[PDB]
């Protein structure tokens, strides 16, 4: 079984005026289909930085990231067709309704929006009947799950979830990570999921713990 | 185009505000254009009104034709058939109670005048109503025109040569007041010259005929300068300003880019939205233009065609779209992680 | 001991187009000095809505909210002088540095910014040496604690913290709620703190659990 | 003012972009103003150049004074001491090779001319250089002026009356070419009238003296219309546009409001920032105005004082501040929870 994603010896270095900050240092990550790999570590250890290059949001300053079955494609087309993002902040577009937050991903991927697909995914994250809400009429956790539902709207092979339960109560956060692994298993997805709720490791096949930008021995 | 058209649904107040700014600028152009095109016809409206196709001048030494130095001899007139001799002079008009200098145009008796002006050429002088009121004279009175006593045959409406209203007189009268045996200053051709002119003659189309008016050249400079600065500044103000407007979407564009939106998708969305708002703004700005302009063209000279209302309108429409293109490009240029960073 | 804050029979009703949504229903809350009252409940139960009226961000649609020792003041002056907010989202001003995110509250409260006070509070939330960072150079949890530090910058009598540990690992989130109760105890503060991490109830004197906009029996 | 001034530190690119838009509009005003003030002096620059304090006319029946109908009799001239008689006529000037109608002003021999024009009044005619080149004549030649042979005494620079350059002649010559025993058309007073005028006389200050020029009234309408639409549109474009700009801060203003910022604090911050950027924009826009305008005032008539560069500059400076006030008010009006909602 070939990996879906290979992060081979990757680093990110930002300039801090005179000095420089090494957000990520020599990351080596490889994930295969049907795997859900959790990512643990303290605030500021590099968890989102790892997903940012995993998701082709930026090229690494050293080393390479390869999504196979998408080599020979630019970063943008790779994200559009093969990756789903659950950003740390909800990142909802201001003028759309919850339902349309999902529909627009169909639009940018060049297919006619499927209206029924969206209310099902909205129902799955516990938001039935809230499809008409605007971002202002949604709570911090409700926004987060609109964020979540939007990531499952396409047919990616790589799912990147960045603390997707931060704004969720104990009961709902557990259903979200059951949701995430279930789709991981059903569609042979490669999923990385950052979380501070270490109880959730039970739903992960492996996990990477991180400190000061480095992955540690596990 | 999905997000673009509902951004408008969700804040129609701010899109009205932005369309106003475009309409206000389109309106500025359409009135300032029509107000200066009006100032231009203070020198030219009379000859245009006569609607000649070509117009023959007279020079010496192949010089530039000049209305002040051309004369049509009576033999010259019999040569060119289908031609009418026009005399152009500036002279002193004097009534019992007042005086002025004014333009006097001369045509053969019975020549139908352009509908812009009253009726037909009669023996004597036809004064514009405003000149007649200025002089306090009516049809029947006597005036001194170029030192000669002439009878006011009637009043007519106003056309212009060299910033004066034109008094219309029969060729014999024009000969008397301008002190010449010539039958005119030029010959008006309403069809197109079928005969060739001599070494001291020169045929000109109506456009070039203004090059022969001295009051025109020495001010055409000032009017072109205005229409130049107005469009140059407007262009840059419009471009720069659609950038500042489209930039208020950097962040939602950044989010769409992160999810996988191609730059073509994003630019289509952006100018799709911009096309709609700019269309509204120029349509109304040019609308309020024609109505306001037609409303004011009785008290102030205001000439305005249709290439001068819709010429500017589409000029702003595409200039605004490039301004939107500038903005979308400076966001999509960067890796999406940085764009998501420049946003809070 | 008189209460610092009295939420006496308060409700918030929003229009949902044709229908209406009752975000908060007959809230009765009263908090005394030195109390840290936690607020628990599922995503969308009304926790932030309760803090929004507790903090005079909006007037309730029915019932009253009174901060005593500030009666005879408008909502705005009440917030400025007596209340500190830890918003659910960090709500950092885009052009300021982490240090200045704190300093500007001194500015709006009409006193000369105290530069040393800010780096101490930044150090306490585990961000020493990061005072120069701009919001773009901060992580989701780092932003959250800049948010937190900003709330302690004044001298409020009411502290409203809205899931202040959502983006924090287990170790740091515990230090933040120790920080919050410690200042609560030292300065006789009235603090309400929404959280989904129910382990944190150990640091709270009481707690209000909520479901469908109502407070429940405890 | 704390946040306001560092928003500028943190995105100088977008604040340059916005200052450009203000400078571009200030520049549009300053050049269009100076280009039309130039068109105005095509009728008036000659009399202003002579710099009279008061100017006496002659009427009948208490009418409005008119340059075309006033004459100063020789006894009238001896009455008013400290006065100089000025003759104003429009007549035909004719050389061997060309002709024109032009304005002829007449003064007593030896009268120093305004420094805007050559030297002193000599016997004969002093032609503007451009008129002399047009006629192809030099000092020494003969011309026909008003049907009379006059000697070209020399050339001078150009001032204007009724859109023609002014030929300067001694009073006896002006009498000959305008066919009158009168010694002038008006009397120029350089100090202030100490004697009172009769029933048919009328004293006017230099401002009103233009009301007496026919070419002026019949176009003053067109120039005021331009300067009206330009400022009205500019005002609204500027106000509406500072609102669209300041609105891009609704959300950070909302956050400051939530923390406790008074509306005075927020408005001071907002116009403090706006004052800085608008100051830059108008300063440069008015700067590039004077330089570009001074650079072009040789080929195109471009008159511009200092109330016409700094008049517009501060006009935009405060109009922009109200536009910023409009925006800050529509955010601070609402309970902060709603403002935080209208933001994502
Ligand atoms: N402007 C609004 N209009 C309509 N409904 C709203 C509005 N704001 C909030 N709601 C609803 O009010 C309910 C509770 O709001 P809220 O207090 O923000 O949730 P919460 O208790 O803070 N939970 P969470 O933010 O997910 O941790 C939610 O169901 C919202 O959908
Ligand atoms: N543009 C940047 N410039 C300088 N430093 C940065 C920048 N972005 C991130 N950092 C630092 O990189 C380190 C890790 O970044 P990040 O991956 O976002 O944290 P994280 O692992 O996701 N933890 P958290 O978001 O708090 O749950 C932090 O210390 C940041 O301060
Ligand atoms: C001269 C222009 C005055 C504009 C006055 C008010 C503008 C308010 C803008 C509304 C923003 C909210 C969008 C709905
Ligand atoms: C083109 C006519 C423009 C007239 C000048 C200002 C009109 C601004 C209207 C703003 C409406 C905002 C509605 C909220
Ligand atoms: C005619 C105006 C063209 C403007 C061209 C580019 C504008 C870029 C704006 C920079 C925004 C980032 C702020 C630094
Ligand atoms: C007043 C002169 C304006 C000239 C026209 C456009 C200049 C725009 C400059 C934008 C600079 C943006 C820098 C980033
Ligand atoms: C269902 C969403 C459709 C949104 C349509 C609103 C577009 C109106 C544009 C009018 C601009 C003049
Ligand atoms: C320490 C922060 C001070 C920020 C000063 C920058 C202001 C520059 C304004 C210049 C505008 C022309
Ligand atoms: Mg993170
Ligand atoms: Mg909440």
């Amino acid at each position: 079984a070939a990996p879906v994603l290979s992060i081979t010896n990757a680093s990110v270095v930002y300039p801090d005026g005179i000095s420089t900050v090494t957000a990520l240092d020599s990351a080596n990550v490889e994930i295969f289909p049907g795997e859900l790999v959790a990512i643990v570590g303290e605030s500021g250890s590099g968890k989102s930085t790892l997903l940012s290059i995993a998701g082709f949001l930026q090229e690494p300053t050293s080393g390479t990231v390869t999504l196979h079955g998408a080599e020979g494609l630019d970063a943008t087309s790779t994200r559009r067709e093969h990756i789903g993002f659950v950003f740390q902040q909800p990142n909802l577009l201001g003028s759309l309704t919850a339902r349309e937050q999902l529909l627009i991903t169909d639009h940018l991927r060049g297919i006619k929006p499927r209206k029924d697909r969206a209310d099902e995914l909205l129902a799955r994250v516990g938001l039935k009947g809230l499809g008409g809400r605007r971002v202002a009429q949604l709570s911090g956790g409700q926004r987060q799950r609109v964020n979540i539902a939007r990531a499952l709207m396409g047919n990616p092979q790589l799912l990147l979830a960045d603390e997707p339960t931060s704004a969720l109560d104990a009961r709902l956060s557990k259903e979200i990570v059951e949701l995430l692994r279930d789709v991981t298993k059903e569609f042979a997805l490669a999923t990385l999921m950052v979380t501070h709720d270490r109880s959730q490791l039970a739903y992960a096949d492996r996990f990477v713990e991180m400190a000061d930008g480095k992955a540690l021995q596990t | 185009m999905f997000l673009g058209i509902r951004d408008i649904r969700a804040a129609a107040g701010r899109f009205a505000l932005i369309a106003s700014v475009v309409g206000l600028i389109t309106l500025l152009i359409v009135m300032l254009t029509g107000l200066t095109q009006g100032l231009g016809k203070q020198n030219t409206s009379a000859i245009e009104a006569l609607a000649p196709h070509s117009v023959v001048f007279t020079t010496a030494g192949g010089s530039s034709p000049e209305f002040t130095s051309s004369e049509i001899s009576e033999q010259q007139a019999e040569r060119w058939k289908d031609s009418t001799p026009l005399g152009v002079s500036q002279t002193r008009i004097e009534s019992d109670q007042n005086a002025n200098t004014t333009a006097v145009m001369g045509l053969p008796e019975g020549t139908p005048l352009p509908d812009s002006v009253g009726g037909f050429i009669e023996q004597g002088a036809l004064l514009p109503a405003e000149l007649a009121d200025f002089l306090h004279v009516r049809a029947g009175d006597h005036i001194t025109l170029g030192g000669a006593t002439v009878t006011v045959a009637g009043t007519v409406k106003t056309e212009n040569y060299s910033h004066t209203p034109v008094v219309w007189v029969d060729t014999a009268t024009w000969q008397l007041v301008s002190h010449t045996k010539a039958v005119g200053t030029v010959l008006l051709l309403n069809q197109e010259p079928t005969i060739q002119p001599q070494d001291n003659e020169v045929v000109t189309d109506l456009k070039g005929a203004f090059q022969a008016m001295p009051a025109y050249k020495s001010e055409r400079s000032s009017l072109l300068s205005m229409q130049a600065f107005l469009y140059i500044i407007s262009a840059l103000v419009t471009v720069a300003f659609l950038t500042v407007w489209t930039l208020q979407r950097t962040r939602d564009i950044a989010v769409l880019a992160a999810l996988g939106a191609s730059k073509r998708y994003l630019l289509i969305d952006a100018l799709g939205q911009a096309a709609i708002i700019l269309a509204a703004g120029v349509a109304l700005g040019a609308g309020i233009g024609a109505l306001l302009g037609w409303l004011i063209a009785g008290s102030v000279p205001f000439s305005l065609g249709w290439v001068s209302v819709l010429g500017p309108a589409l000029g702003i429409w595409l200039l605004g779209l490039i301004g939107a293109t500038i903005a979308v490009r400076n966001v999509t240029k960067v890796d999406p992680q940085i764009a998501l960073g420049a946003t809070a």
